[PDB]
């Protein structure tokens, strides 16, 4: 129950120890894979500046603003 | 003038500053 | 059953007694609005941090996910073009995309609501765990300060503004950005406000510093207090010429110089969202537009101000969509 | 010492005084009354003086057309450099006025003064019996009095670059050295900081904490954070508020010295590039523009 | 500024005698 | 007659932080009102 | 008590509106508060997105056009 | 839902309504 | 005895000294507002309502005497720069004067009010002590309060028996004082929308007078009556400032923002007018309209109001001026005479260059002579800087179409330099300084000072609410 008990139990060890790791490797899945830049909207490092687009992308719209950044993005 | 207020305030302040150290 | 006069047990007092039990954590009524508000505020900004882009909003690439390390990174503000839209993920702007929602810098939005909520939550919290024990809410009170500072300069500042744009982002680097942006433009340094905000921060610091030097420098050797307050008393009238007589007082004046100072400046910020602000003395602009050879420190922070300014709009502002030729930027062998 | 049957030094070592003097005071109280009575009649009238030695004399003076914002002391002109300045080297005491020496005048005494109040401070500390250590915690002020005043002057090579004893002058060096040396981003500025926001922070909590007690909160503190109060004992929590501004303040002050000596703080411009090599700008290049603008404002020449 | 001469000159004045004559009430 | 009344205390100490105050905020302000 | 206290006319015509100083069982009508709380929070965000533009109506313009609709 | 606004300000409103519930419901059951 | 900060505190136990200070503190405001209006029409300038209106000569009490139906004057003038022939009773001077005569007869209340401060209305019939019924109290207030603001609603914002209220063209070149029937549909949420105001009025009202007869007829639950401390005063203190605030907040915001409550031409044109270049697209539609029928471009510059030019100016943004430039507009860039025109600058090629405007964050900004395209085709040099597109290289010329300058065209650079400069802020106007020895910095607006001084009283009052909210909640600690 308190800090030192819990910790200093195996059973904490053992049931962390196939599940800290298991999000740490969630982690990294979703980072190598592109998983992030898809569902977060950052740019890969290859698609920051587009044909049309080579300057730093500008959103005027303020209503019609979905349609605006898809354009500015890759999309 | 601006000066002479400006030094007046400020020697105000030195005169408030020696009453509270020295007359409590 | 349990009330102030025979009172009938109802759902209320079973939610009263559960949330207000002695656990390793108080939750308490306040800890429904502080914890998921706070919690979810801090999620966004780290969130924010690591994945979330800038490139959209503020044409920077501020995450660490894109190359930025802790103080690079940020959760930056809105673009000028969303003006004081609240940027809801259902908004008439990203319309429920998450992924749009987080490129138009919504983010920040979330983040800057949600702590705004959290800090509310937190004051209740004081109070309620003050009310608890039968204290003073002295604390509650004292943090009236940073979220007065908080309202001041990350919700009323923008909302006079143009926008959520000119918001400090949640950022190391960023708030580095507005401080500088506030030098450049409104002169901030020379508000009386900030003045007397600075006074007062830098004079709770020494409080502090020296309270408890003497509070640990006049320990008593081996329900009563454990330092000599006549000792103190004696040795700061005889070194600096005042002293504290009375411990009440005292902690009260470590209680009020800070929490003043950043009252003061949330009103000098408030006047700032205007752009009323103190920046120029006008005697002294005529007298230096008059006079060549005049010159001072102040006409010297002017043009410096001008200089970051002129050379600082056209990445900090991109809505303005400003280009500066060289020929036109402030320089000082130009003068 | 020793002067008509050692009443002098009875009379200097003497507690009955309102103000303690002391043997440091001894040098404490010439020093800081020579400092104080320069600076105020350089800040009341005192004719412009030429910061940079490009000959553009600089106003400071109240009676000279300023206020006691924009009012200050020069410091000493840059042809000086870190020249020993003072009143019997200069042809006339009009250059002398000319060059800035009235600031290392200051400056000199001013340092001398309050090393000397640290030196009093640990004075009265043992004549009324007590722990010396508040000259330790004083030391945290005095030492950024001298990295602004004497240690940048000296790495710099010249007095022209210390702190002008001013207001706006004193916004104008934070500028400049903003610009020259991005103190925002050195960690050791920004470790200052965070001592006098949390030196303010716990200077608010203790006084709010101590006057909710005093009806005539160790259980507040603990259910309020959820890590609950390390220092439950009023020792360690006297402690930790003397420790936290001082040892903060000892590291903007040092973080300054090392600036003198051109160190200046992190420099992330072009950390993050696109796959082509272009630069994607950051909060930290923006930063970078706005010392570009301080730079190019600062060089008058 | 006749404005701000009279404005600053009543700022001092004021809130001074009503301290003093505070103070004279009950010292 | 009047059941509840308390004369004004206002002791030495509390007439110089008020002097105080106000002569410093003035020192502050005057700067700028003058402008 | 001792002193009855000054009696006038107004006074007496406006006592019965004096005369229920610190007096209802139970939570008495606290649910239907909380209701009209919540009608009153839903109506205020309604009015602010209106006005943040975060509520686009048809027939609502949100701009000084309106003034000559 | 005579706008797109509208519409998803309603959706909004009941899901902070269903959120809400959740947690009132979660705190009685979680009191006993 | 009570502390200086703590003295009113002995008011705290007595209803009948409550009422005598409430009263003293109606009057004194009361009597500011009358002053206030004398001073005001005073120091008015009414010969030029279109270049030098109320809002250009600092006057922050005037545009709310004249936004509910005050135009005439006991002067002879009424505030759209006619002649009043038959001024009336409700006058600037007539109300400035009711409110002075009501001052005086509110201290005259209070004065009596506290010499006979122990009324038995104030004690209880059963317990024999001052005690206030303070549920049934709020619901006599409520009711007269929803009661007032259906009169105000359905009497004198729709001028059935009122005048109405101030009314104006969104750009506000005519507006007057016009009875505003109700809208009730979605728009009367719109805040630009005259009718909201009138429609809201009747509806709170309405459901004011409703809620007053229920807090009547309804006492307060005992949870809720020892939960808020309904019997204490001073939680009905904290919740009043709680309301307060948020009702500065509220107005600020409304002022700042601008709305049907807050028109142009009484408080001023408002920051994001500029910014967005409201009025500057105004005048090029209708410019792009005039020239669409044929007319030339002298001629359809001058088919522009010289308001609608003088609206689109840097120098009226209330978001120009500074903490301590004290005073009206009047007194900084100067009172305006005239309107030179609009100023095209054509390059020696032949484009037309366009300034780029300031924005409303930069005192002092580029002149940069754009182009269509927004190719920065010339500028100023910074003081004495190097020249490659400067005014005198590149060596264009401005030509005035309407106003004072019609049809006249400077190619002298250090002409052209100026009103480049000038052109930079806006439309070109010009002001006479030595009227008032204006400082030619700009000034804020009665709508900018207004917001700061009530966004800042709302900040100061949310920390009141706090402190007070504090003391009702913790009176058992705070006073053993
Ligand atoms: C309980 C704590 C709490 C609090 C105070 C907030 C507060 C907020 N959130 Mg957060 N949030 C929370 C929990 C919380 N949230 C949780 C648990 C989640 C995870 C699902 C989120 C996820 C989340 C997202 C993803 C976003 C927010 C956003 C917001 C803001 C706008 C919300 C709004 O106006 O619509 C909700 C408001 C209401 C439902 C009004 C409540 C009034 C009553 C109860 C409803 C009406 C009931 C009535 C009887 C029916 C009337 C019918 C009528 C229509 C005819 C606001 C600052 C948005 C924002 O501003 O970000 C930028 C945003 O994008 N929140
Ligand atoms: C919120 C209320 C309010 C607002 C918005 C205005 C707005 C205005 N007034 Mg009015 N006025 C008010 C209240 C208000 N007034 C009151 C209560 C009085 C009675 C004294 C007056 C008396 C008055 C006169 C006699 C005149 C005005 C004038 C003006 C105009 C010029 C700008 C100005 O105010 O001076 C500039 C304002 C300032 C410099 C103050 C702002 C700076 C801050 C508050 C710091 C000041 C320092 C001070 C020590 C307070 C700080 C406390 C410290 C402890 C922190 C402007 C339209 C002038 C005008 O043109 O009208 C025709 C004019 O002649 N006003
Ligand atoms: C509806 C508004 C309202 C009302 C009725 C009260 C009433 C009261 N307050 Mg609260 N208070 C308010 C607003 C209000 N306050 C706000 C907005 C703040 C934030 C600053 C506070 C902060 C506050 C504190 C911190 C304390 C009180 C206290 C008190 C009590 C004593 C008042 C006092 O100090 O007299 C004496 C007043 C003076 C000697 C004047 C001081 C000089 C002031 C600061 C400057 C003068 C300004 C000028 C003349 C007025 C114009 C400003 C106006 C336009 C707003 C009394 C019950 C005290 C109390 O109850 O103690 C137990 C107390 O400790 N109040
Ligand atoms: C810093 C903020 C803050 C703090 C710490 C307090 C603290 C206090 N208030 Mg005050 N109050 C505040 C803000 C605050 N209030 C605001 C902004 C208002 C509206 C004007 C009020 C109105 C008010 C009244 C009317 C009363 C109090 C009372 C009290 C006391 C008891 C707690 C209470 O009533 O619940 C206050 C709880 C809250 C402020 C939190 C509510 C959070 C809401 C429900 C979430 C809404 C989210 C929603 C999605 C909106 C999103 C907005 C946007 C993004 C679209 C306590 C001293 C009472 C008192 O005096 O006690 C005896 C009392 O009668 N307050
Ligand atoms: C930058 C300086 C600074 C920081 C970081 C800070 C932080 C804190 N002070 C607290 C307390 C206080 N602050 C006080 C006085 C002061 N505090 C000051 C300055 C600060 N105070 C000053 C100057 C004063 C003097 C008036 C008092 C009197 C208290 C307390 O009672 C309390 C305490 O117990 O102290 C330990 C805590 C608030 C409770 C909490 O977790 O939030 C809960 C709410 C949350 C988290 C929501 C708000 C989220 C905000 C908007 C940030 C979200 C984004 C990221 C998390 C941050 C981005 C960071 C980048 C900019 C780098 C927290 C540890
Ligand atoms: C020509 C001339 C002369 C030139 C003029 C010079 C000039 C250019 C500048 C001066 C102008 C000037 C004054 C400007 C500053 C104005 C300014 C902005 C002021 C701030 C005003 C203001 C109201 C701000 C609000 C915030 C505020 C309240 C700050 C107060 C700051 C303050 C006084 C801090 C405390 C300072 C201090 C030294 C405290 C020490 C107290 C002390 C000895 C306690 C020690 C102690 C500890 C214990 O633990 C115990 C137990 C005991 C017993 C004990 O004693
Ligand atoms: C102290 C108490 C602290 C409590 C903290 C509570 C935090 C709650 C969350 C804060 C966000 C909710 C408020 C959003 C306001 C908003 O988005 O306004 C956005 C809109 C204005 O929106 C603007 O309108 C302009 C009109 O010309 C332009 O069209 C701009 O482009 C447009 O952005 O304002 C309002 O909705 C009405 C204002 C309501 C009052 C809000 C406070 C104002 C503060 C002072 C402002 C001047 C300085
Ligand atoms: C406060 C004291 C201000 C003293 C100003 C002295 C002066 O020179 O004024 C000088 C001015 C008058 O100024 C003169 O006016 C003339 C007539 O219009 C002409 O304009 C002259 O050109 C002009 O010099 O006096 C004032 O305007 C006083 C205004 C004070 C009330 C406004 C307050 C609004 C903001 C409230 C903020 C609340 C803050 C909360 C607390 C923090
Ligand atoms: C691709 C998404 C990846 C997300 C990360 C992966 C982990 C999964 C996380 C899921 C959640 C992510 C966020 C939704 C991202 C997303 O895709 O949202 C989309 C969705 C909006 O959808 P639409 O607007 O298109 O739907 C219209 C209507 O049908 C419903 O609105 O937003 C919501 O789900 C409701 C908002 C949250 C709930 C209501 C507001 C909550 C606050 C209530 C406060 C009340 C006040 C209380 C006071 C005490
Ligand atoms: C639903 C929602 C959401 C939410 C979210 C969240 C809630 C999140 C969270 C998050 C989190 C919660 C995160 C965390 C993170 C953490 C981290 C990232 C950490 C780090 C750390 C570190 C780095 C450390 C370090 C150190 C050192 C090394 C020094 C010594 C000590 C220490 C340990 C301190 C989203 C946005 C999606 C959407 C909207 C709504
Ligand atoms: C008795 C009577 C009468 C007469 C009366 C009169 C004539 C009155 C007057 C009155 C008046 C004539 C009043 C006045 C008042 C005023 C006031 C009340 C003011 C106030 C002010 C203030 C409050 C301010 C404040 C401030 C400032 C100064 C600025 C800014 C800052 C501050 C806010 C602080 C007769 C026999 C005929 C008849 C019967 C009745
Ligand atoms: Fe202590």
């Amino acid at each position: 129950r308190p800090f030192s008990d819990i910790l200093t139990s195996i059973r904490y060890w053992v049931i962390h120890s196939i599940t800290v790791p298991a999000l740490f490797i969630a982690g990294w899945l979703f980072v190598s894979t592109g998983l992030a830049y898809d569902v977060f909207g950052t740019p890969r490092p290859n698609e920051y500046f587009t044909e049309d687009r080579q300057e730093a992308p500008l959103i005027t719209d303020r209503f019609n603003a979905l349609e605006q950044v898809k354009k500015l993005s890759g999309n | 003038m601006e000066a002479l207020v400006y030094t007046f305030l400020l020697v105000g302040t030195l005169g408030i500053i020696f009453f509270s150290i020295f007359f409590r | 059953a349990i009330g102030t006069y025979q009172e009938k047990r109802t759902w209320f007092d079973d939610a009263d007694d559960w949330l207000r039990q002695d656990r390793f954590v108080f939750v308490g009524w306040s800890g429904l609005l502080l914890f998921p508000c706070a919690y979810f505020a801090l999620g966004g900004w780290l969130t924010g941090t690591t994945f979330v882009t800038s490139w959209y909003t503020h044409g920077l690439a501020t995450s660490y996910l894109e190359g930025c390390n802790f103080l690079t990174a940020a959760v930056s503000t809105p673009a000028n073009s969303m003006a004081h839209s609240l940027l809801f993920v259902w908004g008439p702007e990203a319309q429920g995309d998450f992924t749009r929602w987080c490129q138009l810098g919504g983010l920040w939005a979330f983040v800057a609501l949600h702590g705004a909520f959290g800090l509310i939550g937190f004051m209740l919290r004081q109070f309620e765990i003050a009310r608890s024990v039968n204290l003073r809410p002295y604390n509650a009170i004292a943090f009236s300060a940073p979220i007065a500072v908080f309202v001041s300069v990350f919700l009323i500042y923008p909302l006079g503004q143009s926008g959520w744009f000119f918001a400090p982002s949640f950022g190391v680097a960023a708030i580095f950005r507005f401080i500088l942006f506030f030098q450049g433009f409104h002169n901030w340094t020379l508000n009386p406000f900030h003045m007397m905000g600075v006074a007062g921060v830098l004079g709770a610091a020494l409080l502090c510093a020296i309270h408890g030097a003497t509070v640990e420098n006049t320990l008593f050797e081996d329900a009563e207090e454990t330092y000599s307050m006549v000792t103190a008393n004696r040795f700061w009238s005889q070194i600096f010429g005042v002293a504290f007589s009375n411990k009440r007082w005292l902690h009260f004046f470590m209680l009020l110089v800070p929490v003043t100072g950043l009252w003061m400046s949330a009103i000098g910020v408030v006047g700032l969202a205007l752009n009323l602000r103190a920046y120029d003395f006008v005697s002294q602009e005529i007298r230096a537009a008059e006079d060549p050879e005049f010159e001072t420190f102040y006409t010297k922070n002017i043009l410096l101000n001008e200089g970051i300014r002129a050379w600082m709009a056209a990445q900090d502002q991109p809505h303005e969509r400003l280009v500066f030729p060289e020929e036109v930027l402030p320089r000082g062998n130009a003068l | 010492n020793s002067s008509l049957w050692a009443r002098f030094c009875e009379w200097i070592t003497s507690t009955e005084n309102r103000l303690y003097i002391g043997w440091f005071g001894v040098i404490m109280i010439p020093c800081l009354l020579t400092a104080t009575s320069v600076f105020i009649i350089a800040f009341i009238a005192a004719p412009p003086v030429d910061i940079d030695g490009i000959r553009e004399p600089v106003s400071g003076s109240l009676l000279y057309g300023n206020n006691i914002i924009t009012g200050a002391v020069i410091p000493t002109s840059n042809a000086i450099g870190l020249h020993f300045y003072p009143i019997w080297e200069a042809a006339s005491l009009d250059e002398w006025l000319y060059n800035g020496g009235p600031y290392q005048l200051i400056v000199c005494h001013f340092l001398l003064g309050v090393y000397c109040y640290m030196g009093r401070e640990w004075e009265l500390s043992f004549r009324l019996g007590m722990r010396p250590w508040i000259a330790v915690a004083y030391s945290a002020p005095v030492a950024a009095a001298s990295a602004v005043f004497l240690v940048y002057p000296i790495g710099q090579g010249s007095f022209s670059d210390g702190m002008p004893l001013g207001i706006s002058g004193t916004f104008n060096f934070m500028i400049v050295f903003q610009a020259e040396h991005n103190i925002l981003m050195h960690p050791f500025h920004m470790l200052g900081v965070a001592g006098v926001f949390g030196g303010s922070l716990f200077s608010a909590m203790h006084g709010s904490l101590v006057t909710s007690s005093l009806i005539r909160a160790h259980g507040y503190f603990g259910r309020l954070i959820f890590q609950y109060a390390s220092f439950n004992n009023s020792r360690s929590l006297h402690f930790f508020l003397a420790a936290w501004p001082v040892i903060g303040i000892w590291f903007t002050a040092l973080g300054l010295s090392t600036m003198a000596f051109n160190l200046n703080g992190f420099n992330f411009n072009q950390s993050v590039v696109d796959s082509q090599g272009r630069v994607l700008n950051t909060w930290a290049d923006i930063i970078n523009r706005a010392n570009l603008g301080m730079e190019v404002m600062h060089e008058r020449n | 500024n006749i404005y701000g001469l009279t404005a600053t000159a009543l700022f001092i004045i004021i809130p001074t005698s009503f301290l003093l004559i505070l103070y004279v009430k009950t010292a | 007659p009047n059941p509840n009344k308390q004369v004004v205390e206002l002791n030495r100490t509390s007439l110089y932080w008020g002097l105080l105050l106000i002569f410093v905020l003035a020192v502050l302000f005057s700067s700028y009102i003058f402008n | 008590f001792q002193e009855p206290g000054l009696v006038t006319p107004l006074g007496t015509l406006l006592r019965p509106l004096n005369s229920e100083a610190g007096k209802l069982p139970g939570w008495g009508t606290t649910v239907l508060m909380a209701v009209f709380i919540l009608l009153f929070a839903a109506f205020l965000l309604i009015i602010l997105e209106i006005y943040n533009s975060s509520l686009i109506l048809d027939d609502v313009s949100m701009s000084w056009e309106t003034l000559a609709k | 839902a005579v706008t797109p606004s509208l519409k998803n300000f309603l959706g909004s409103l009941i899901a902070g309504a269903t959120v809400l519930g959740g947690i009132a419901l979660a705190i009685t059951a979680v009191s006993k | 005895g009570l502390p200086w900060y703590r003295v009113h505190t002995v008011v705290i136990n007595d209803p009948g000294r409550l009422i005598s200070v409430h009263l003293m503190h109606t009057a004194l405001v009361s009597g500011w507002a009358g002053s206030m209006a004398l001073f005001e029409i005073s120091v008015f300038d009414p010969s030029d309502p279109v270049l030098n209106p109320m809002w250009r000569q600092g006057m922050f009490v005037l545009p709310f005497m004249t936004r509910l139906g005050i135009t005439q004057s006991w002067g002879g003038w009424t505030i759209s720069g006619e002649t009043a022939t038959n001024p009336g009773i409700w006058s600037y001077e007539g109300v400035a004067a009711a409110h002075i005569i009501l001052s005086g007869a509110l201290f005259l209340a209070s004065v009596w009010h506290w010499t006979y401060w122990d009324l038995e209305l104030f004690r209880d019939p059963r317990t024999g002590k001052t005690a206030l019924d303070l549920p049934k109290i709020f619901g006599i207030h409520l009711f007269l309060s929803g009661l007032l603001c259906f009169g105000f609603g359905a009497f004198h914002v729709t001028g059935v028996f009122g005048p109405g209220i101030w009314v104006s063209d969104p750009y506000g070149l005519t507006g007057r004082v016009q009875p505003v029937a109700p809208s009730w549909g979605a728009d009367g949420f719109d805040p630009y929308n005259p009718g909201g105001i009138a429609s809201h009025h009747i509806a709170a009202g309405i459901l004011g007078v409703l809620a007053g007869l229920f807090h009547l007829c309804v006492r307060p639950s005992i949870r809720l009556y020892f939960g808020l401390s309904m019997g204490s005063i001073e939680t009905v203190l904290s919740s009043s400032i709680a309301a307060v605030f948020w009702a500065a907040f509220v107005v600020a915001g409304t002022m700042w923002y601008g709305s049907a409550a807050t028109p142009i031409e009484l408080f001023g044109p408002t920051r994001y007018q500029w910014d967005q270049g409201f009025f500057q697209q105004e005048i090029q539609k209708r410019v792009q309209a005039s020239l669409a029928e044929g007319a030339s471009l002298s001629d359809a510059w001058s088919r522009i109001p010289e308001k609608l030019a003088f609206y689109d100016y840097i120098g009226n943004n209330p978001a120009k001026g500074g903490l301590f430039r004290t005073g009206a507009m009047n007194s900084g860039d100067g009172i305006a005479v005239g309107w030179l025109g609009h100023a095209s600058f054509k390059d020696q090629e032949g484009r037309e260059l366009f300034v780029r405007r300031m924005p409303t964050f930069f005192e002092t900004f580029p002149v940069l002579l754009l182009d269509k395209d927004g190719i920065v085709r010339a500028d100023v040099p910074f003081r004495k800087a190097e020249s490659k597109y400067s005014i005198e290289q590149v060596g264009v010329s401005v030509t005035f179409y309407g106003g004072e300058l019609d049809g006249l065209t400077f190619t002298d650079p250090a002409t052209v330099k100026k009103y480049a400069r000038k052109a930079q802020l806006g439309e070109i106007f010009e002001f006479d300084r030595s009227t008032l020895q204006s400082d030619g910095v700009f000034r804020s607006s009665p709508r900018g000072w207004f917001t700061f001084g009530h966004v800042c009283f709302a900040l100061l009052f949310f920390f009141g609410h706090i402190w007070h909210g504090a003391r009702t909640i913790f009176r058992d600690v705070f006073a053993g």
